[PDB]
């Protein structure tokens, strides 16, 4: 009964319907680090300026 | 003028430089440690960014 694949069918993605459990941790990865805080708040004026020597602004 | 002006505006002038004396004693102290821990947003030299990654199915399946 077996029929002759045709050009292209065997190169086909197909779906497998398992019964084994989806990897959890395939990479067996580390906790990722913990990201550097945000920026949070509003944008005020620099307090006295550059105050970079003798400038006042 | 009387000298209550130059005294208030002495004080004032004071209260300001000395202001300043403070925040750039402190920013020194936050340049400082930023550098030292890199854990703030100064002194944050670039890693690879990770969305180069490609998480296609490579021909071998053990990568
Ligand atoms: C058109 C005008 C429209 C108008 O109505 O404007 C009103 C407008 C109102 O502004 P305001 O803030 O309400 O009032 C001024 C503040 O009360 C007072 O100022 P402030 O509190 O707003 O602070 C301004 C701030 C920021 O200011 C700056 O960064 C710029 C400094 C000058 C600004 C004012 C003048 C600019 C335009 C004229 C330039 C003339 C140059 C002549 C060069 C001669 C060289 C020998 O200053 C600082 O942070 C430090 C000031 C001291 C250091 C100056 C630079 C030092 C390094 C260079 C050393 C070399 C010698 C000194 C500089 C060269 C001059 C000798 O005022 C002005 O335009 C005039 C301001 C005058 C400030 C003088 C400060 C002292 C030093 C300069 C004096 C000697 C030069 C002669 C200047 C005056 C004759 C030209």
């Amino acid at each position: 009964g077996w029929v002759r694949p045709d050009l292209g069918e065997l190169s086909k993605v197909t779906k497998v319907k398992t019964d084994r459990p989806l990897p959890e941790n395939p990479y067996h990865s580390r906790a990722r680090p913990e990201p550097n805080p945000e920026a949070e708040g509003d944008l005020k004026p620099a307090k006295h300026g550059s105050r970079l020597f003798f400038w006042t602004m | 003028d009387g000298p209550e002006k130059n005294y208030e505006k002495t004080m004032a002038i004071l209260q300001i430089e000395a202001e300043k004396a403070e925040l750039r004693l402190k920013e020194l102290e936050v340049r400082r440690l930023m550098r030292a821990r890199g854990d703030g947003p100064w002194y944050q030299y670039p890693t690879i960014d990770k969305a180069l990654i490609d998480h296609s199915p490579k021909t071998t399946p053990d990568n």
